[PDB]
DNA sequence: TGAAAGTACTTGAGTAG
């Protein structure tokens, strides 16, 4: 709830911003306001991005690393 | 000096604006006042600091905007002027003529002193320097009194269009493309002018940066030095480059000249900076409340908002527009103004905009009774009968009103008197007295008065008529 | 022909020099 209303990435670097995911049945969509504009968010990729979140990020989610 | 000053006193004399020479002689020829109005970047300072520096006394600047008046010490002073900084040779001419204008959105402003000095000093140069607008121009002919020099086609850099939100799908998504088909200095209403519009268009990847109020000054001054030098292409302000590429309004502005002036400061080079404004029927209503509650809290403010509502829904060009409101002749102005590049995609877009006019009931049905109202929007003379007849309680009774009321009591005790025989008429005038403040304690609204009034005296009508005298 | 209620989610949305 905290973190629904940031849309950009301030803290820590990466200045860029966070796409709005949409699920389509069983698709996810990142759709890219103006920063293409809809891609489909294949679940490598997701795999990618959660495979680097640190061990205090992921326990601050609420889910145990271990 | 008139022309022998050159630009090695100042920096300034190459006649910049041809007439720019003759806005010295205007001043030089001692042509009482003249009104100086030019599209921004003009060299203005040659024109009323050049008389300063040539003046046997002083030549009294009224720059209300002390940061305005520091700035252009200093800038003087990077040219060697003898310019003194009094806000917080020249000591700092009634300058910046919509200081004492509500139109240019700076009449904020308090007493004489410098406006004192100027009148002291009437002998030297008194001149008047963008708001040479009938309205706005009479109202410097009459609250401030005073040749005009009125841009003769005010200034073609502009492609002026409106474009309305209803419309558009997404007026956000644009107001991006816009820019993208386009630095950038971006104004609009209040309620966080800034905040809001600049998150989302940095959102759209168009990174707006703030200037609001409530920002600090260390955050102004970087926001300011980094859109000098092109750092921050996006700056959003709410009142507060010879490119400026986008000063497309998201809101309407609080006055006509004030949009001109907020849209007025774009091509210093006379480079084309597009310039739109876009356009809401909600926003013009809410502006409506905003400026009847500050007027409440005159009628000129009104009848120059309507003059912008009506000039932002006209069928025809927007540089004819401004002439009738700046009382320049016609433009005749080629390509750049949206009835000029096409006068039927202007039709086109009114028509859509007149046919897409059309506990949370109760707010919302408050906001329609309002904005669907208010569009529609002496002491006693000698023997006034009546006790504190010197009172307001109830709003639009005048005193005439009970004047009239107290002489339908007087009648109806007159009628009691023939049917009852009371004591006297020395009497009646006081028991009328004491009846009338009585009716007044126990209403509220003139209406609610006029009922009371009239229960009252149908009640003396049945107590005469049942022939008992008109007892307590 | 003739199921329906609590909790989600899912979007757009929303005062000055
Ligand atoms: N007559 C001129 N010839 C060449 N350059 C000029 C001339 N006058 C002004 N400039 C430059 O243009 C700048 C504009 O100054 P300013 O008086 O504030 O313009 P504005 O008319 O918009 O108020 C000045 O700082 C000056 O350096």
């Amino acid at each position: 709830d905290l973190c629904k209303g940031k849309n950009i990435c301030e803290h820590g670097g990466c200045g860029r911003y966070q796409p709005r995911i949409r699920r389509s049945g069983l698709e996810l969509y990142a759709e890219w306001k103006h920063v293409e504009k809809k891609i489909l968010l294949s679940p490598e990729r997701v795999h990618e991005i959660f495979k680097r979140i640190s061990d205090e990020e992921c326990f601050v989610l609420g889910m145990e690393p271990r | 000096r008139v022309r022998s000053t050159l630009k090695k006193v100042f920096g300034f004399d190459s006649f910049k604006t041809p007439l720019q020479e003759s806005a010295t002689m205007a001043v030089v020829k001692g042509n009482k006042d003249v009104f100086v109005c030019m599209p921004t970047g003009a060299g203005k300072s040659l024109c009323y600091q050049l008389p300063a520096l040539l003046a046997k006394g002083i030549t009294i600047v009224v720059s209300p905007l002390i940061a305005l008046i520091q700035d252009q010490v200093d800038h003087l002073l990077t040219l060697k002027v003898r310019v003194s900084s009094l806000n917080s040779k020249i000591l700092y001419v009634v300058d910046e003529a919509h200081c004492v204008s509500q139109w240019g959105h700076d009449f904020r402003p308090d007493y004489l002193r410098l406006g004192a000095l100027r009148s002291r000093l009437g002998h030297a140069p008194c001149v008047a320097l963008a708001t040479a607008t009938p309205q706005v121009q009479e109202d410097v002919f009459a609250a401030l009194h005073l040749a005009i020099f009125k841009t003769p086609c005010f200034r073609a850099n502009l492609f002026y269009d409106v474009q309305f939100k209803e419309l558009i799908s997404d007026p956000y998504g644009n107001l991006k493309d816009f820019c993208l088909k386009a630095c950038g200095i971006v104004y609009c209403r209040t309620r966080e002018a800034c905040e809001q519009l600049a998150i989302e268009l940095s959102c759209r990847g168009v990174n707006a940066k703030a200037y609001h109020a409530g920002l600090k000054a260390s955050e102004r001054t970087l926001v300011q030095n980094d859109w000098m030098e092109e750092k921050v292409p996006v700056i959003v302000a709410t009142i507060s480059k010879a490119n400026v590429r986008f000063v497309a309004h998201w809101n309407i502005a609080k006055s006509m000249a004030g949009y001109y002036q907020e849209s007025g400061r774009a091509g210093r080079d006379g480079k084309p900076s597009w310039c739109r404004l876009y356009y809401s029927r909600n926003d013009r209503d809410q502006v409506s409340f905003l400026i009847r509650k500050e007027v409440a809290k005159d009628k000129a403010t009104i009848m120059a908002f309507d003059a912008l509502v009506t000039f932002c829904e006209e069928l025809g060009c927007r540089h004819a527009a401004i002439a009738k409101y700046f009382g320049d002749a016609l433009p005749a102005c080629a390509k750049g103004c949206d009835h000029c590049q096409n006068p039927t995609a202007v039709r086109r877009r009114l028509e859509a905009l007149e046919r897409s006019s059309s506990e949370a009931h109760k707010r919302e049905w408050n906001l329609f009774y309002q904005k669907q109202m208010q569009l529609r929007k002496v002491p006693p003379d000698e023997n006034c009968p009546l006790k504190e007849a010197s009172s307001r309680r109830i709003p639009r009774l005048t005193v005439k009103a009970r004047e009239h009321c107290l002489r339908l009591l007087e009648e109806a005790l007159s009628s009691n008197r023939q049917s009852t025989r009371t004591a006297d008429e020395a009497d009646l005038r006081a028991k009328a007295v004491e009846l009338e403040h009585e009716t007044f304690r126990n209403a509220k609204v003139a209406n609610l008065y006029k009922a009371s009034v009239l229960k009252k005296v149908a009640d003396i009508h049945r107590a005469s008529k049942d022939g008992q005298p008109y007892d307590m």
